């Protein structure tokens, strides 16, 4: 007695098993009970098939039998318990209702054990969200769904058919002695395209001319209208769905150029914020990180701000002697941007809010004015703890020290200044060591 | 029957509103199928006339006995006494509106012959109906099945509105006398309901139209049924984007979670932890940001919120006994729940301690022996662990022991800064934690 | 004179200029096409094209004579009117849309030109009227109608220059009684039109090149165009829904989180019904967004006007220095108390004022119900939390349980809102005077 | 040489070989279907197959000198941009690619990317994003339509011509074969087939049957889908108008409700006209939310530095055009009274206003768009009987548009330089000399 788990990949291997029978039996049930040629022709197909459709519906009730639910936050083990808490349930009772034992030519007794729906949909919820591309897979479910219709009404049209009479008149099903509409794949194909152009609306069809011909086309032109429409729409839904980023994007962008346009920015200006949103979407810098994990706890967030960042963070001289709670919130508290290439990330006397850590950038510390470089400054680095810490045995308190342009397209882990002074309450080492660099460099700049 | 209803919490009252809503919609579908098809006859007009008769003493007894018995809200006191509530309803507009529908033809109809076009004004009720619509989807749980139910029966009953106008024009122009017009062959109401689904949804494909008055008929027709169509469609949709649009935002945030993790090469463990931890938060919240639906809330609906959950497991706890009640129902307020997946840590021994975790509908291990694998004690829910950083400026003791989450802990954290902006107004809680923190060591 | 564009002088030309331009689009394309109306009603249409030749004269002339604001004023300068009138494209197009030059309407075309005076009347009634969701449904159905007349009249167009009743697709053979009437012309051609563009298409098929081409852009052109005007239909149906379906969802929300955590059904149905007051009395929009919107002056005059008249019937009322009265109104914010739950309990810390306005609360004791007094309409209730000495009693503490009776909506005036209220003022040490002799009292 | 991606030269190769692969995409699959454009004129598709291959061969060219960005600079040797471009999986499409004829000629449809990165760069660039979308919709539709006209008289071509009553019929008839009425009858068969009007002459073959369900219903996802784009499209052509009538319709919802009185009903409606009709129904902070620190600050030195340098008294004034917060005040408005709490200067940009002591009359001075007041209430004076109140009474002529400048942003932005310091409080000891 192995008790499995539904968090598995076991279990999702066996909903993957046992959601292929269901499907054969909601795709091809009303089939081999509407069309008679499949149920005569095809004999040994479907006694092969429903035997392994039957044995996988008595193993699908003995693994919900041993199949695990969590109770206080843990899974639980005992079999009586978990027997007990099955046999109470309506989806023991529908798996016993689809697993009754009920020649060999009417599949309309097999009717029953089309009622494991929900262990389908149970399968359809557990693909979508486990996969990679759960908006192709939405929309490959529900082109799945608009088949199983169009499918259902076909066979139903030809049931309505075959209960009226083949070829009596005009928008029944024609003579199936006839030796053309008699095959098989006439029948179906044609069943399909009289499904499809009433399903969809479209209603080039023959017309009825019986009142329960006239019942059935209401009913069916009525269900295709709601239940059709509706899906088609999510299908339409869906696929702007994924769209609809870039659009967002986009429309920030004609905001901010309708802006411009009112108000006759110059044109090198004009240019170089285009080629900022160049840059910015030719780059796939556009998901904002905080803002996209705004729900998830602080240790999973800086599990994954530790995992995306950890070749700029093994670099950086703070990271390696410091502690690891200090580093987790300083991971917590970096929110990045990028810079443009010949600009000043700080002037040379200003307010100091934030402190820089360099993340795949490339800058060098500028002159007063115009471009001398005096050193470049590569990924790893940092700057900015002269203004935010402040430095006892300085010449000025508050104010920055130099001149420090960006190169190229660099991106800075922004750092603010209550943030580092919140984060160094209970950190005393790692902020006397930014102190005495910073005292050091202060000390060669006088 | 009592002396006045509380519209609100009365299941009589909504069964009576549904009797209402029974001879409201009887008079709005049977007035105009009487009206043009050839069914009010000279055999059972005594089985309409007694239809008839009922839905008008329902219409009549409603109003004079049931509604003013109606409670309302007058400068913000429930009024209960009958004399204002007869005043208020009889100087009202829905009283207007049913003194118009009850004014009788009856005195008509013996006069100028049997015609239910003289009950053109028993269709007034809708704001009764409107009323049974509101009050349903207030009392029901699940109020999208009746508004997509509610949804049909409106294209329902403009596909019958518009069999009863097609059969008016196939008797105006002549029953078999053009092409366009009903032939008259079989059920005279499901044949014209068959031209009312094909016009109005637009299908086609029906024979076309003749002389001037049916091209008329067939071009206002299809266009109301473009219109028709495409905003009933757009109500159905609606509604079935709303039931499930909580669903879909959990959706799309975790797709968004999921795609940035994929686009910046995390390994699959975390995107491991994190499906688990989505799949979690969907199975025991059903609701990504718990504080984004209490935050949009009043201070005192939030705080009644807080106070009947939190104020259960906080008085189930023992750690709290004796101390002021303003400021245990602001720690309520601002308690904050995060949820531990099994196996992480929740404090090390090391690091710095800021958190005050009550444990509640989870289990943790805490971990203190020769190596951190002996478990000293398991809490379970509605416990208290993590008070140890009061006092010693927080790095005298910083964090005594590991304790990891042994199931899915959905601990209730509380920020340190917080904790003591909390603290200072109140000094005689203040020294029953300073003895708490004497027992404990 | 110099015609001020902000006026409803000005709004009445546009009126009176908008009717001309709706007539020369529709009927000019109608009588270009249709040559039997131009044909038959040649005196009403050259009263008709002589009444808009000299209302488009006058359009000239009016905007000739239009001011316009620089730096922030009016110019009246009528030489510098015109021109800046002429130093603009609108005074081209109203030149090419007034050259004076019996069966040519192709001299009329271009008179269509000027489509800015419809625009602008459009746009200026749709800012100006109380009834927009109606005004823009009527806009709609115009530009519908529109595009139906225009495409009906290039059918009929396209019909007369292949031939009438040569082909299984155009017109019939006018010469033919029946066909040959001019309502039937139209409105066969207006039924084709509506077929055609809504993607019906219960017409017959093309045998010609030019008659498949035609075929294929206008079912081209009226899926696109008519796609567009269904979504701008139902977007309008869901800008007219959609404050009551986001309140709906609000309900749902809260009522599927309040179902799910298994709250208490007291609780549960007072949350619910302090919502439903909250719709029925349309208090559930916030001012704060809507008047932040709203410039400073125009929110302060709006704030006085509707809140200065219930400060009038406070004893808050100030005989001078009203400026303190004046910040009050500006910071107020109306919050809404259900019957039952407590506005301040006894002894608790205060940060908060109350100033009631249509509502009935009083004052009870610690062991159950019994009101001292009624704080009626009018009244206040705070003012120990700020910052009293130690005058009679020993300490500031909220020093009386109250309730709310009914449904009481209050002000909040909190903590630093009043220390920078009535900073610089006597008038708090007088109502520390009167709340002193509260708690002597 | 080495282009960069971001360059107008990059664009305008963008757009040379955008040009081709659309021309692969329509003409190839129209040609190969069709059968009769080769037979009538081979020439000219074999001119412009030729520049199609040269174009490509030359993108092939481009593509290995294109750089890329490492550590934010542009990487300039050839060597390793050829090795960068070699190692991905639009070279092996492009190499793909270039292996008349058109069957065989079917590997040029390969370049897709080329197209939507032109599609991309347009949609960036231009100042008609809208017109650009629903045009490259319309392309969408265009091309879909297209392909299903190509595809369904390829299957009326393997079934045979004329057989039964689904098909294309017999190209024997002179009327029925000509190349335009063949063209023009398959895309009026795939616009009816794809818009699901339906209307063609029924399918009577097993293969036909499957081709009509296949077909109406990718006409009805990938259409529904499509067309309901360019119905979005066009109803988001006006988001800013439709946002501005929002807030609009709620503001009278509210004023409508709350009982407001038609005095300011009409001032509230006079003010939606004027901020209407003087396009000023933007929101600029609001809109310029996600721009970076360097670029938000140049521009609104671009947009304030020509007004900020006709102000009296000033020589640096960058550190103040970024602080700065524009409001816009009514006719006849009040500024500040006759003794008030002062927090704020103001700047004038393009308004006139004055000073009253009468209540509305007698004006004394009027200020320009060239001239500031308020530095006197923020600015220590350190005496002269004065202290944090206002001595001054402003009334607002016309529709004015100003500047505030809180106090705490001016005494951050007063502290690098005395020379300001002295020169304001200077001219406000002068003036309320002058006034007291
Ligand atoms: N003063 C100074 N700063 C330097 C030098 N080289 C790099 N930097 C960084 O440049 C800085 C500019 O801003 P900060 O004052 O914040 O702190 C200074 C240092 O971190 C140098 O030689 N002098
Ligand atoms: N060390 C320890 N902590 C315990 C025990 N039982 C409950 N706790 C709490 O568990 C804790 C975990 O965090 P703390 O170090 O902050 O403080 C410790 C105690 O408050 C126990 O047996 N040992
Ligand atoms: N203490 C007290 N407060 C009263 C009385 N009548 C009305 N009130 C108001 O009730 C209050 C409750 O809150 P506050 O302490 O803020 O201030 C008190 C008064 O404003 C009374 O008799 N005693
Ligand atoms: N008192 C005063 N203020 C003036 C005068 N001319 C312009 N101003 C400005 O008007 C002002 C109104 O507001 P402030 O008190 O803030 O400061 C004052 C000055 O900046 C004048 O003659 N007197
Ligand atoms: C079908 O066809 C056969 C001969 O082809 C005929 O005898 C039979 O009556 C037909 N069926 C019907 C229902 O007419
Ligand atoms: C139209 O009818 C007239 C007779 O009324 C006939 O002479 C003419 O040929 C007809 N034209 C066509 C195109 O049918
Ligand atoms: C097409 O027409 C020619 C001559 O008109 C005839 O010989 C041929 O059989 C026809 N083809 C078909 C498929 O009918």
């Amino acid at each position: 007695a192995i008790v499995v788990d539904p968090s598995s990949n076991l279990y999702y291997r066996w909903l993957t098993a046992i959601a292929l029978p269901v499907f054969y039996n909601w795709y091809l049930l009303i089939c081999r009970a509407c069309f008679d040629e499949l149920q005569s022709e095809y004999l040994m197909l479907w006694l092969v098939l429903d035997y392994s459709a039957d044995v996988l519906y008595v193993l699908d009730v003995l693994v919900r039998a041993r199949t695990g639910f969590l109770e206080q936050g843990l899974m639980v083990s005992d079999t009586n318990r978990l027997w007990q808490h099955y046999k109470t349930t309506t989806q023991f009772k529908l798996d016993v209702l689809s697993l009754v034992p009920t020649g060999t030519n009417y599949p309309e007794v097999r009717f029953n054990r089309l009622l494991k729906f929900s262990r389908l949909f149970e399968f359809f919820d557990r693909t979508e969200t486990r996969t990679n591309y759960p908006n192709m897979f939405r929309i490959g479910n529900l082109v799945l769904y608009i088949l199983i219709i169009i499918h259902w009404n076909a066979c139903i049209y030809f049931a309505i058919s075959k209960f009226i009479g083949f070829g009596t008149d005009s928008w029944v099903y024609p003579n199936i002695s006839i030796p053309e509409h008699g095959r098989l794949s006439r029948k179906y194909i044609y069943s399909l395209y009289w499904s499809t152009l009433t399903l969809t609306t479209i209603g080039e069809t023959p017309p009825p001319v019986k009142d329960e011909e006239y019942l059935f086309v209401v009913v069916d032109f009525l269900v295709g209208v709601l239940i059709f429409a509706t899906i088609v729409g999510n299908v339409g839904s869906m696929i702007s769905n994924m769209n609809a980023s870039r659009a967002e994007f986009q429309a920030k962008i004609d905001s901010i150029k309708q802006y411009m346009q009112f108000r006759k920015v110059t044109k090198d200006l004009e240019t170089r914020v285009i080629r900022w949103f160049d840059y910015l979407w030719a780059n796939k810098k556009t998901v904002d990180e905080k803002e996209v994990l705004k729900s998830l706890p602080d240790k999973l967030k800086a599990e994954i701000a530790i995992n995306v960042h950890l070749d700029t963070l093994k670099k950086v001289r703070i990271f390696q002697d410091c502690e690891a709670g200090l580093l987790v919130e300083l991971v917590l508290k970096l929110r990045p941007t990028v810079f443009s290439p010949g600009d000043y990330i700080c002037k040379k006397g200003d307010i100091g809010k934030e402190m820089y850590i360099i993340n795949e950038g490339k800058l060098a510390v500028v002159a007063d004015d115009g471009v001398t470089q005096f050193v470049v400054l590569s990924d790893g680095s940092y700057f900015g703890e002269i203004s935010i810490l402040n430095i006892k045995g300085s010449k000025s308190g508050n104010r920055r020290t130099a001149n420090i342009r960006s190169i190229g397209y660099s991106d800075l882990f922004c750092l603010s200044k209550d943030d580092l002074m919140e984060a160094l309450t209970e950190y005393p080492e790692a902020k006397k060591a930014l102190e005495e660099k910073g005292r050091q460099i202060l000390m060669k700049d006088n | 029957l009592p002396n006045s209803i509380d519209s609100y919490t009365d299941r009589l009252y909504l069964l009576w509103l549904l009797l209402v809503t029974l001879a409201y919609n009887w008079n709005c579908c049977f007035i105009p199928l009487r009206l043009v098809f050839p069914y009010q006859t000279a055999d059972n007009i005594h089985y309409w006339l007694i239809a008839d008769i009922i839905c008008d003493i329902i219409y009549l007894y409603d109003m004079l006995f049931i509604q003013p018995r109606l409670q309302f809200v007058r400068g913000g006191d429930i009024i209960v006494d009958s004399n204002e509530l007869r005043k208020h309803y009889r100087t009202s507009t829905k009283f207007q509106l049913d003194v118009a529908s009850i004014i009788p033809f009856d005195i008509c109809y013996l006069f100028f012959g049997f015609n239910p076009m003289f009950r053109a004004n028993r269709m007034l009720k809708y704001t009764s109906f409107f009323e049974f619509n509101h009050h349903l989807e207030s009392i029901m749980d699940k109020a999208y099945i009746y508004r997509v139910i509610r949804t049909t029966g409106y294209l329902l009953f403009i596909l019958h509105i518009n069999a009863c106008v097609y059969y008016w024009a196939s008797n105006y122009e002549g029953i078999g006398t053009t092409r366009w017009v009903y032939d008259g062959e079989g059920n005279e109401y499901l044949r014209c309901y068959y031209w009312a689904v094909r016009t109005l949804i637009t299908i086609g494909g029906l024979p076309e139209p003749q002389t001037l008055f049916e091209i008329v008929f067939q071009l206002l027709n299809f266009f109301s049924g473009v219109f028709v169509f495409s905003s009933l469609i757009g109500q159905m949709r609606d509604v079935i984007g709303a039931a499930t649009a909580n669903q879909n935002y959990f959706r799309a945030c975790m797709d968004d979670t999921i795609a940035y993790m994929n686009n910046y090469s995390i390994p699959k463990l975390v995107q491991k932890r994190v499906r688990t931890w989505y799949e979690y938060t969907w199975d025991s919240q059903r609701m990504l940001d718990e504080s984004d639906l209490l935050k949009t809330l009043p201070t005192t609906v939030q705080l009644a919120l807080a106070i009947d959950v939190n104020f259960s497991i906080i008085s189930k706890v023992d750690l709290f006994k004796g101390c002021d009640t303003q400021m245990i129902y602001d720690m309520l307020l601002r308690l904050k729940s995060v949820l531990y997946l099994p196996g992480d840590f929740v404090c090390k021994k090391g690091e710095i301690g800021k958190e005050m975790y009550i444990i509640k509908h989870g289990e943790v291990q805490v971990l203190g022996g020769p190596d951190g694998t002996k478990v000293l004690v398991t809490l379970k829910a509605g416990s208290v662990f993590g008070e140890i950083s009061l006092l010693a400026a927080g790095g005298g003791n910083r964090r005594t022991a590991n304790v990891v989450a042994h199931g899915f802990a959905n601990l209730l954290t509380l920020d340190k800064k917080t904790l003591q902006e909390i603290l200072v107004h109140y000094p005689d809680s203040e020294r029953i934690l300073m003895k708490k923190a004497r027992v404990l060591l």
